[PDB]
């Protein structure tokens, strides 16, 4: 009567999909991506990612990229670090791209595994523990070479106003910009002036990323900016997120992927908690603050639902937040966010959620 | 009662649904598939354990085939462990404490289901 | 100035150690063995066992044997089924032994991964899904025999009174006995008469194993026995676990590794629950019943603590029970078991616990 | 007290305490290998009132211990100050990079 079949595509359209990167820290060799429909909370499928997987969706929306580590016998034998290309609609494996055995192993900050604006290169963090940036040529299915200029730096911030350029944060408190050639090798580079004091006002690595600038928040609740509208990056700050009352109750940022920018309005979203002191920079959000980056004033504050990470969709005016296991969906078309729903049990140990891309040319 | 796709999703996703009477694993219908389709990127087992379940809606008894979907790691959702007429491994194809993905190209168990064979 | 070091041995003596096989069913590719001290509940170490590991300790107490499956890329690529030999004191990997790609993938019943009494051969269940018994020669590190005569049978019951003999339960309701030669190849075999009716009174596979006989309980609370004091196994039963009051409340056995035998007394331990009916054979224990196998009568009953599996240590007169996550330790030196302690959170999803062997 | 996340020496542990895993504060559980490299934390000793350097070496080559998970962040800094950073696997350069548990090794003042 009935016959069980495979070969099926994900049941909901791409524009409904989100990706919850479950580290499964208790069993970190069985990390996976959980695919959910944000419109109704339905579980749609998953992609296995072995030991401490990282994930992104191709800018064109067609493929899912994962990065992971295998060994021949898991806890012994030869190491293979790889990028894998998966079909986004069938959730099937297509291609493995070999990496040098030094891809970053760590929690899922966005900037560890990114791509150029044009989608042509995957750009990833290496640590041996010496740091460099790895470049993967998507068309060729090849590793290009290490960006050794990025030694002593950390994380990848693509420049959305150029096809194959990105920046990284360096130990001198400035930014290194890398411009790739068509072959994925470094064509040119430049280093900014000092943006922030590493000792006195360290910044969180997560950018609030606009098309031609990026903002960063600090451990003490200051904001720094990098303008890359020109070939040379211009840096500024600090300004404070905090008014007098805020300072009196020691409000400071905290989380992992803890900020976001709504590009059309210039609204910046930040997880914040009171009673800040040394050691609280990864505390869950007591609140989300919504800052106008032009006026440099807060325009809203709402309950944080113990969130640690977020992401913003520019095309549908949404923000997702994530507390490690549950995902909250917000409408951010107005200054005050509105909670639409919560997806309970989306992961066991996730610090990263991402939308399936829509548009974005 | 014979067509889960027409039924209430919450009804078919329950361990108490009549046709799930010897399921040991995660229901595929909670894992991005349906009662009769593997979630994307998982492969049906060509072999299965079997048995009959009573349909209380129409009062008849049906042959059920409990195929797994394979080649992805554990779904983790809607775990069931029902044992009506289940027997040990000396009645092998009535037995549900083994991985019915055991002969697939990749034996990793993702989810299970209950395929209606006939009366 | 402190220095971090490796290379250390397990901190408690072998005689204190138990092995909790955690399937981690939610993440079955990261199954493992957790090693505990039963005397105080201390976690001593662990052995990773990849996808659905099985485990046993060598009879001489020196090594841990695991059985598992790997694939080159876990969820794709070539399959490798293996036995691994680990040092018991250092909890380090020593050797891989290749198996044909048909080792049983399934929950951890004891009888799926065993060894001969003399410790020279590992005896494991295969399913392709056709069943056979595989023989691994420990000294050589090789798979040496595939017992296809055991097709249609399931699980391995070693005979403790012979060096390289074991039995398996067959679809005819009888037992097949295999006697291995010193090369690990079949030297002789025999089939018993029918012991139980497969259709009408199926037995649980878990034996209550004595030196020269084994007892089995059935889905309806009967007991069957296999006497292997001779070369030919003699079978008998049923006798009922149940008296008339028991029958009125529909008591039946339930669990996985659900029985055990205290050899010095002949006491058999069985997990039981009331309101038995079709489909309740894997229900947690409401009670543990203590049966005198010579008089064929119950002597005691105690609360079951929702246990599912057990094991017995003869020389220290102990019984462990396991509910999936927690291990209960009992003193069984007297007919009524006494609860000594509970080890909470020993596993996420375990149906098998075993003592370190101390007899040599 | 050493099995508690609040023990003073554990002020920048992000991981499972090896002392709950069959090891000790300064020795890996059997069959796991120490990382040669580590992040460092500066922790306040509540007895003498002085700050000490604690080297957080991971133990490697076995799957996650799962016991006594801690996430403390005193003086911890992001990956642009790499050896003060604890959101990475300090087993990254071992023969096998699978992370088992973390030790808290006192270096000195
Ligand atoms: N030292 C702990 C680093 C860590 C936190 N979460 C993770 C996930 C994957 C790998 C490392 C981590
Ligand atoms: N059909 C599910 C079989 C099963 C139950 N527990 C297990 C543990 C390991 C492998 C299979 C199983």
């Amino acid at each position: 009567r009935e016959v069980l079949t495979g070969g099926h595509s994900v049941s909901a359209p791409q524009e409904n999909r989100i990706y919850v990167m479950d580290s499964v820290f208790m069993h970190l060799t069985e990390s996976r991506v959980h695919v959910y429909d944000y419109t109704n909370g339905k579980f749609l499928g998953m992609v296995p990612t072995a030991f401490n997987g990282h994930v992104q969706v191709s800018n064109d929306g067609k493929k899912i990229y994962t990065m992971t580590t295998y060994h021949e016998r898991i806890t012994r034998g030869k190491r293979s670090d790889v990028v894998e290309v998966w079909d986004a609609d069938k959730l099937t494996f297509e291609k493995e791209i070999s990496l040098p055995p030094k891809r970053v192993q760590g929690l899922n900050y966005d900037g560890l595994f990114r791509q150029t604006t044009d989608g042509k290169f995957i750009v990833l963090q290496n640590a041996s523990p010496a740091t460099s940036i790895g470049i993967v040529d998507v068309a060729k299915g090849d590793y290009v070479e290490d960006v050794t200029a990025a030694a002593g730096c950390w994380s990848v911030i693509p420049q959305p106003n150029r096809p194959r350029s990105f920046m990284t944060i360096c130990g001198d408190g400035g930014l290194l910009t890398i411009n790739l050639g068509e072959d994925g090798k470094v064509a040119s580079q430049s280093r900014s002036k000092q943006m922030f004091s590493v000792k006195d006002d360290p910044i969180f690595i997560a950018p609030a990323l606009d098309k031609d600038k990026a903002h960063f928040v600090s451990y003490y609740g200051n904001v720094y900016s990098a303008d890359f509208s020109g070939d040379e990056v211009k840096v500024d700050g600090p300004w404070s997120l905090l008014n007098d009352e805020d300072k009196a109750k020691n409000w400071v940022p905290g989380g992992y992927n803890l900020v976001g920018l709504h590009r059309a309005s210039g609204r910046m979203y930040v997880f914040m908690h009171p009673d800040g002191k040394e050691g609280t920079h990864k505390f869950p959000a007591a609140e989300i603050w919504v800052m106008d980056t032009k006026t440099k004033q807060r325009v809203a504050r709402i309950p944080g639902r113990d969130a640690l990470s977020m992401t913003i969709d520019q095309q549908r005016n949404l923000m997702l937040t994530l507390d490690g296991g549950n995902v909250n969906v917000y409408d951010i078309s107005q200054p005050e966010p509105k909670l639409l729903r919560t997806i309970e049990g989306a992961a066991e140990a996730s610090l990263q959620v991402q939308f399936h891309p829509v548009g974005g040319t | 009662s014979l067509n889960p796709d027409l039924a209430n999703e919450d009804e078919v996703n329950s361990c108490d649904y009549w046709r799930h009477c010897a399921v040991d694993g995660f229901l595929c219908s909670c894992c991005g598939g349906t009662t009769t389709t593997c979630p994307p990127g998982s492969t049906p087992s060509p072999i299965s354990w079997i048995g009959t379940c009573h349909n209380p809606h129409d009062g008849k008894d049906y042959l059920i085939s409990y195929h797994d979907c394979c080649g992805k790691t554990a779904c983790g959702r809607c775990q069931c462990n029902t044992q009506t007429r289940e027997r040990p491994g000396y009645e092998f194809f009535l037995h549900n404490d083994v991985n019915w993905c055991m002969a697939n190209e990749n034996s990793t168990f993702h989810c299970t289901t209950s395929v209606l064979v006939g009366l």
